[PDB]
């Protein structure tokens, strides 16, 4: 049995400008208590083709974890556009929420993110160099992908 | 290019150059 | 069973030969690998359809497959 | 001294199979590159599961791999769900 279950993730303040932070409201349940920390991450996929352009937006340590229900606001700053390939900048990518216990990730909640110009002039002819100040970031929060992994919980 | 999928012979191996 | 058996069995046996396992596969085992491969790939294509729709695209691209893959945390 | 190099273009799944699986997933249109993408990812999948299975048959000593071994190894993969719980 898994000692931690993620009951809900709420995507807050979306759509938002690209440079706005990610705010997730994470509610999880602890069945039996944990001595050491859970580790939550917000991973951002900056290029679909490679993990090299993965950006870790924030990482938080939560522990010790008593049994019962928890809710907290995980917030991370927007990704660094200098690390995003320009060909992957305007379009779809994914953002991820991750939890880790004893070094092994037991849950990954993904979301499809669409970065887009709202300006009709920029929709017509986008700049050669992507303009992130005019980019709206739309997370698709109605289709989260929740992936559970098998993990050693003992000690 | 794009392939329209709505109901629209490939041997096992092939050979090209580069030696 | 939508995947033709001969090329699939060939590929599976080649993969086994890279791992140098030298252990014969049960015919029903390779069949199970085929069925699971079909289910896997179909679910993948559902995810790619969703990804392309969110990208304002009818045509699905290799990027959609890669994103559908990383959203599940595989290699 | 002039050589043409061998290449496997089926890579375990044919084109009509790929297109059919894409239609069963609701995809109405694809780029041709999808083919070489699918043939790639399929390999990875098998490459994982085979390993997951063989070590199974390696830890419990056997000379052959049962379909039960690959069902076990398949459950040793991750389970992605469309919602929470």
């Amino acid at each position: 049995m898994a000692k931690v279950s993620v009951l809900n993730v709420a995507v807050l303040e979306n759509p938002s400008p690209f440079h706005s932070p990610f705010r997730f409201e994470i509610s999880f349940e602890c069945s039996e208590a944990l001595a050491d920390d859970l580790e939550w991450k917000i991973i951002y996929v900056g290029s679909a083709e490679s993990e090299e352009f993965d950006q870790i937006l924030d990482s938080v340590l939560v522990g010790p974890v008593p049994a019962g229900r928890h809710m907290f606001v995980f917030q991370a700053d927007a990704p660094n556009p200098s690390l995003i390939p320009e060909t992957d900048a305007v379009g779809v990518t994914v953002v991820l929420i991750t939890c880790t216990y004893h070094g092994q990730e037991f849950i990954r909640v993904g979301y499809y993110v669409n970065n887009e110009y709202l300006n009709p002039e920029l929709r017509e002819n986008p700049p050669m160099k992507p303009d992130f100040s005019q980019l709206q970031r739309n997370i698709l929060a109605s289709n989260p992908r929740v992936t559970r992994f098998h993990i050693n919980w003992d000690n | 290019e794009e392939i329209d999928l709505e109901e629209e012979d490939e041997s096992d191996y092939s050979e090209s150059d580069e030696d | 069973l939508l995947i033709r058996k001969l090329p699939f069995q060939r590929l599976v046996r080649e993969i086994a030969q890279d791992f140098k396992t030298d252990l014969r596969f049960q015919s029903a085992a390779i069949g199970a690998l085929q069925e699971a491969s079909e289910a896997y790939l179909v679910g993948l294509f559902e995810d790619t359809n969703l990804c392309a729709i969110h990208a304002k695209r009818v045509t699905i691209m290799p990027k959609d497959i890669q994103l559908a893959r990383r959203i599940r945390g595989e290699r | 001294r002039h050589r043409k190099v061998l290449r496997d273009n089926i890579q375990g799944i044919t084109k009509p199979a790929i297109r059919r699986l894409a239609r069963r997933g609701g995809v109405k249109r694809i780029s041709g590159l999808i083919y070489e993408e699918t043939r790639g990812v399929l390999k990875v999948f098998l490459e994982n599961v085979i390993r997951d299975a063989v070590t199974y048959t390696e830890h419990a000593k056997r000379k052959t791999v049962t379909a039960m071994d690959v069902v076990y190894a398949l459950k040793r993969q991750g389970r992605t769900l469309y919602g929470f719980g």
